[PDB]
RNA sequence: AACGACCGUAUAGUACGAGAGGAACUACGGUUGGUGGCCACUGGUGUACCGGUUGUUCGAGAGAGCACGUGCCGGGUAGCC
RNA sequence: CGACCGAGUGGCUUGCUACCUCGAUGUCGGUUCCCUCCAUCCUGCCCGUGCAGAAGCGGGCAAGGGUGAGGUUGUUCGCCU
RNA sequence: UUCCUCAGCACUGCUGAUCAGCUGAGGGUUAGCCGGUCCUAAGUCAUACCGCAACUCGACUAUGACGAAAUGGGAAACGGGUUAAUAUUCCCGUGCCACUAUGCAGUGAAAGUUGACGCCCUGGGGUCGAUCACGCUGGGCAUCGCCCAGUCGAACCGUCCAACUCCGUGGAAGCCGUAAUGGCAGGAAGCGGACGAACGGCGGCAUAGGGAAACGUGAUUCAACCUGGGGCCCAUGAAAAGACGAGCAUAGUGUCCGUACCGAGAACCGACACAGGUGUCCAUGGCGGCGAAAGCCAAGGCCUGUCGGGAGCAACCAACGUUAGGGAAUUCGGCAAGUUAGUCCCGUACCUUCGGAAGAAGGGAUGCCUGCUCCGGAACGGAGCAGGUCGCAGUGACUCGGAAGCUCGGACUGUCUAGUAACAACAUAGGUGACCGCAAAUCCGCAAGGACUCGUACGGUCACUGAAUCCUGCCCAGUGCAGGUAUCUGAACACCUCGUACAAGAGGACGAAGGACCUGUCAACGGCGGGGGUCUUAAGGUAGCGUAGUACCUUGCCGCAUCAGUAGCGGCUUGCAUGAAUGGAUUAACCAGAGCUUCACUGUCCCAACGUUGGGCCCGGUGAACUGUACAUUCCAGUGCGGAGUCUGGAGACACCCAGGGGGAAGCGAAGACCCUAUGGAGCUUUACUGCAGGCUGUCGCUGAGGACUCUCACUCCGGGAGGAGGACACCGA
RNA sequence: GUCUGUUAGAGUUGGUGUCCUACAAUACCCUCUCGUGAUCUAUGUGUAGGGGUGAAAGGCCCAUCGAGUCCGGCAACAGCU
């Protein structure tokens, strides 16, 4: 079985959905934690100093 | 006896599972009663069919060399 | 290189564990407060999937419902008795004290009160040699002289189900069965037929250690494998 | 290359030669390799055609469809080879 | 038939060199299909002989045509029918 | 929103379009009794506690909550009708459950049963369906008289009960019983009785419903559903909610979320209207036959695996048919193709672990028509006999093994490089050694803590070898591990000397593990030579096997087999450089594993031919990409950085277009994987350099009373507790 | 962990066939293996990057593996083009 076009036609499992918070879609219906604002582990928003450059 | 296992296994596997099984599948005498109706009816549980006498004992034998000594002291 | 496979097993995964789910009953010596008092009736006889020998359900007079560690020769109906005073009859557990010298024993206890450690396997016993006012001594299946408090509990008879070991496994799937109900991943490959990365004893054009297999007792979580610590080897001499 | 080469017969059991053995010029007949063309003859094909027969559907009969591009089997004209 | 020593031609083997290509000139052997060389294996015509003949042996001119089938081995080569 | 209706063709559709999953505008999904919702599963999260420099981090322990829409458990709905589109939801008819209120009954009431369960063989009950017989209603057919369809009717309410179990009677010493096992004076058959099943029977339901009509009756085989017997485990096959237990009338309430459509060669994933991928149920439609197989045909769906038109339709290509005589000569090799085939009877070698080998091999039969026999209750089940009879051929198509031998490897089923390796590699049972008595051995974490472990030596961890059979020799010198150790060596603290008004510093005494030293150990790493009739460095190759998948010389020599055999097999064998669990020898069975031989077969070949289908060619429509410094009709030579269409000398050459097979553009495609270089990179190894974890040991702190000893009070562990064990050790910090 | 078997289902030996600007960034056809068990499969759930997982091939961890992917360090450094 190849694991390219092959093995993309059992994709039909849910994961990431429309979140309650931040309004992306990336809560993790399985994990129950969004990937982009932190919702599910965080109080406080998912934010990083890596999301630009340094020294801006 | 072996005889499901074909040409399969070799002379020592197979010559032992026999002996075992044959010794199992003997009559044996009820500790309750005293008629020999004793089956296995699992790993080193017996069972009269006679008068219903579910005990314990070895895997593929009702009593044990080990079991016997037991009532020696 | 990579963490070895007995590096994996600690980290305690799916793989490694044993299935407690599926397991019955801890087999201990029931705590009586005194007297002796106690006793029950042999209500059924079941198999235990954690030992692959038998066990006896057992009704206590006070209403407790438990599974007791069954010694050979126990059937349904038969009446058991627990604490100092118990009589000295196979299925029936006292102190050692009280248990005559030249007795076959099993779930002998360790510190008296934590409901038996030894002489628990299909088959085996303990063999209670020595008496004294502070220490009775025990042959343990082992062949060694252990040291015991005439306080710890025992249980007069062998374990039930002897003899398992004596009838081959013949084929692997059998082997399978009975691995899926123990905390052990199986089958086992062999170090030497692995890569340098993954095991101490890979890699090499041809299968062989690659220095001696006996290792120092310091050696490091990585590092220890093979004939650990040995005092000799082989079968010569 | 439109042609190359070989075997055989007569010459001759001759010339030569103690004997054993043993030719040639010439004239004939055929074979082989190559080359160009043709199908009366033999051969192949021939899902043109005609026949036999198995299974199934059209009620039977008659007559038909499907079974890989003929269900299978037998025969096979022209043409092409 | 032909040693020693001496003078050469070729560019098939082998060795030497590092000129050409590392932003790639696809390997060996085989197969198929086309052209060529002569240092000629056969075939034409010749010369000598330790050429009676017959069968040879050696040499000259000559590249029109021909030089095939198989057994082991990937083999080229080579051994064998 | 792709669903239905209407209106359209700029877009989308492999061509066109009046069509559309396209564009625009409207409309469409109705529930106490179908799901969700509730319960609990592997497991998840949150709070608390503790850790951590700290947290959005972290293991345990508490508590709480979450975790099943086809496919776990679970209170209750059937039939008919209706719309452009919904439907057990709406409408009509009938029925059912839960809660609450009222009223009669009841004082019972929670023990217990149920929910609730693995794999293999099987009996009995029994519906739908399928078929058979016969009657009735409708249709079809036109030499006959056959052929097709229909012949209906639920949930629910009531009632019936086989098997299992047990009671009474009875009184079997041999009888009773089964497909099989089995049963009995501890009481068999028989008779009687209690309990007790279907999604099944029967009655109602129903001058309900449906049909144009008739609106049937019996039977066989029987999915579903019900209910029993037997066998297996080094394997033991969920839980909780809930229900029953425990009546009846009447009445009221039963909210909330889902409901359209597709479910795939155009509605899902794959950039696409993609030949790919993607779970469940219909497994009982007919003939056929062993069959959920082939082939053919219903019901039902479709002509959308969506561009067409023309030319006996050439060359060439893809799939494929048939080829005389020869028959593997083809090739690395029989690659490709072919041969054989179903069923019944006869018959069957070596070897072997006695199972097997084996469908060995080899030989015979096979249709139709007529009348019959046997087994069984019977079949539209099976096994045979007699006579007749057609063909080239009777498993007539379809379906459907080619066979035998020698050698090598791995014992066998199994695993693997998703995407060039399926093997001899990995796994395996079997053999072996190692560690550990559990406050263990081994392992994970920074810590708090954790896996093994609901486990306890018949255990489980760490390794090697790899079924069976016969065996497994010698070496402890080096390396490794382990034990011992007079003596030697051996750090820091404390102590002593010197030094300094103190300190730095110098030296000394004592000495742990470790090392020296000695010993044990090779189924521990590994070794088993040269010389001569011992030397290195411990020993100096034993059974076996051998030109090996290991042998350079090598196509070794002899033999078999062939016309000829670097192959293959047998023997020899001084083995460049075989050999015993780095396992040796060997082996029945097994294999998409490597090599060789024979019979059979054949277009692999001699040597090719004709034919079939789809392209190719011409026509309408649609309509890309690769590549492009320039110039360019080239050829033969030469020259040049030594491999030129372009330079030099000649030769040839009127322009354009069609089809073709690929000689050249050192053709196009990729900043060479080979090789070297760079004070480039990464993975891996080790007695490389330098360090960091981890283990062991000494010392200080915790730490207390009286080089050897006693104690209890901190501290640790066992105990529910009382209390027990241990104890200044251990754990932890340095 | 028995046999035959395109029952369903799973697998992938050969054709080095077709395709190789594909129907397809692993496809098509025939042939072939397994098919009651160490079997196959749906859904749910766990293990995370020097870490998993691995009947061991350096196999696998979303077309990415002798150390995944994303962004940041970052305009890394090079005596090389
Ligand atoms: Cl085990
Ligand atoms: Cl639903
Ligand atoms: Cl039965
Ligand atoms: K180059
Ligand atoms: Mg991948
Ligand atoms: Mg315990
Ligand atoms: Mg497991
Ligand atoms: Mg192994
Ligand atoms: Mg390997
Ligand atoms: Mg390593
Ligand atoms: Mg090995
Ligand atoms: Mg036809
Ligand atoms: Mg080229
Ligand atoms: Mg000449
Ligand atoms: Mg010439
Ligand atoms: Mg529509
Ligand atoms: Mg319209
Ligand atoms: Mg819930
Ligand atoms: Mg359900
Ligand atoms: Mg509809
Ligand atoms: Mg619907
Ligand atoms: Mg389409
Ligand atoms: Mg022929
Ligand atoms: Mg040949
Ligand atoms: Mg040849
Ligand atoms: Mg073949
Ligand atoms: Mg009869
Ligand atoms: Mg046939
Ligand atoms: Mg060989
Ligand atoms: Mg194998
Ligand atoms: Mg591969
Ligand atoms: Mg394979
Ligand atoms: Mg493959
Ligand atoms: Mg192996
Ligand atoms: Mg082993
Ligand atoms: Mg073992
Ligand atoms: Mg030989
Ligand atoms: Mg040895
Ligand atoms: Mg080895
Ligand atoms: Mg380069
Ligand atoms: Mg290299
Ligand atoms: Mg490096
Ligand atoms: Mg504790
Ligand atoms: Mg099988
Ligand atoms: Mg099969
Ligand atoms: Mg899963
Ligand atoms: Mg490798
Ligand atoms: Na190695
Ligand atoms: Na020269
Ligand atoms: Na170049
Ligand atoms: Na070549
Ligand atoms: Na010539
Ligand atoms: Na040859
Ligand atoms: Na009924
Ligand atoms: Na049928
Ligand atoms: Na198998
Ligand atoms: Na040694
Ligand atoms: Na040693
Ligand atoms: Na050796
Ligand atoms: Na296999
Ligand atoms: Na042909
Ligand atoms: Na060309
Ligand atoms: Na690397
Ligand atoms: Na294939
Ligand atoms: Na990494
Ligand atoms: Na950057
Ligand atoms: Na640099």
């Amino acid at each position: 079985t190849g694991a390219g076009t092959p093995s993309q036609g059992k994709k039909n499992t849910t994961t990431h959905t429309k979140c309650r918070r931040c309004g992306e879609k990336s809560y993790h219906t399985k994990k129950k934690v969004c990937s982009s604002c932190g919702f599910g582990k965080s109080a406080k928003r998912r934010d990083y100093e890596w999301q630009s450059k340094a020294g801006e | 006896r072996s005889g499901r296992f074909g040409a399969r296994y070799g002379r020592v596997s197979r010559r032992r599972v026999a002996e075992i099984e044959s010794e199992m599948n003997e009559d044996h005498a009820c500790p309750n009663c005293g008629e020999d109706r004793v089956d296995r009816q699992g790993t080193g549980i017996w069972q009269c069919s006679y008068c219903d006498y579910k005990f314990t004992g070895g895997s593929y034998k009702p009593e044990t060399p080990g079991g016997k000594t037991v009532r020696r002291s | 290189g990579r963490r070895i496979q007995g590096q994996r097993r600690g980290r305690g995964t799916s793989t490694f564990r044993a299935p407690s789910h599926r397991y019955k009953a801890d087999l201990e010596h029931r705590k009586v407060e005194d007297g002796d008092v106690i006793a029950g009736t042999v209500v059924d006889i079941e198999h235990d999937p954690a030992r692959s020998a038998p066990v006896a359900a057992v009704e206590f007079e006070d209403g407790d419902r438990r599974l007791i560690l069954a010694p050979e020769g126990v059937g349904v109906g038969d009446e058991l008795q627990v604490g100092v005073s118990a009589e000295i009859a196979p299925g029936n557990t006292l102190p050692l004290a009280e248990i005559p010298e030249g007795v076959p024993v099993c779930n002998v206890e360790s510190s008296p009160g934590d409901g038996g450690k030894f002489a628990r396997a299909s088959g085996v016993n303990a063999q209670l040699l020595t008496h004294d006012r502070n220490v009775a001594v025990v042959k343990l299946p082992s062949g060694e002289m252990k040291r015991l408090d005439p306080q710890c509990r025992a249980t007069i008879g062998v374990v039930a189900g002897g003899g398992r070991t004596d009838k081959p496994f013949v084929k692997a799937g059998n082997k399978h069965h009975k691995m899926k109900a123990r905390g052990t991943k199986w089958p086992n490959v062999r170090g030497v037929a692995m890569n340098a990365v993954d095991h101490p004893f890979g890699g090499g054009g041809r299968q062989h250690p690659g220095k001696p297999k006996s290792i120092s007792r310091n050696a490091p979580p990585g590092r220890k494998v093979g004939d650990i610590a040995s005092k000799r080897t082989g079968r010569g001499g």
